[PDB]
């Protein structure tokens, strides 16, 4: 969300009772995730060698 | 020196149904000692 | 909402830094002078209100 | 409109502080030195 733009120079009457101002909303930013993924397959021969 | 004689504020305005609205107020107010204390140099090309 | 528990105070927030931003510009603009609103101060004793 | 500007009293208060300071002091003049004498012309020689 971000403020408003410059602002000034809006002269009014004390008693004007003005529209209400203005404003502005916010915004959504979305993303996604990822999947890293290792695979790693041994033999129990080759687990046990030294 | 920025003289404020009313601090921001919150009042409500005038009818508004059910709109429930919110206000602050605040005095726009400055004061130069001496005119020629301070100086201003605008731009401008050849 | 999900990242405002009340709106109000939010609004009221953005509503003081506004106001704020809004005064250093002015205090800073550089804009002529345009009749103010008077009614011949200095002896104003007759206003002309409406 | 009713700017509501009557305020027939009119306070017309004012902020202390003046805060001046611009000094106007020129010393060397004041340190040249001074001689006294007692007629309105003076001659020296060379």
């Amino acid at each position: 969300d971000a403020l408003a733009s410059v602002d000034g120079n809006n002269a009014h009457v004390e008693g004007s009772r003005a529209e209400d101002g203005e404003m502005k909303p916010t915004v959504i930013k979305s993303n996604v995730t990822q999947i890293l993924r290792k695979v790693v397959r041994v033999s129990d021969t080759a687990n046990t060698t030294a | 020196t920025q003289m404020v004689l009313r601090a921001p504020k919150r009042t409500e305005l005038a009818k508004d149904g059910s709109y429930e609205k919110w206000m602050i107020e605040m005095e726009v107010g400055l004061r130069h000692r001496n005119p020629y204390a301070s100086g201003v140099l605008f731009t401008a090309a050849g | 909402n999900y990242g405002r528990g009340r709106e109000l105070m939010y609004q009221l927030e953005k509503k003081g830094k506004e106001i704020k931003r809004d005064l250093e510009k002015i205090l800073l603009s550089g804009q002529a002078r345009t009749d103010v609103l008077a009614d011949q101060y200095l002896t104003n004793s007759a206003a002309d209100p409406a | 409109l009713f700017v509501s500007y009557d305020q027939n009293g009119k306070k017309l208060s004012f902020a202390n502080w003046i805060s001046v300071l611009s000094p106007q002091d020129t010393p060397f003049v004041s340190m040249t030195g001074k001689e006294s004498i007692n007629q309105t012309i003076f001659s020296w020689q060379t």
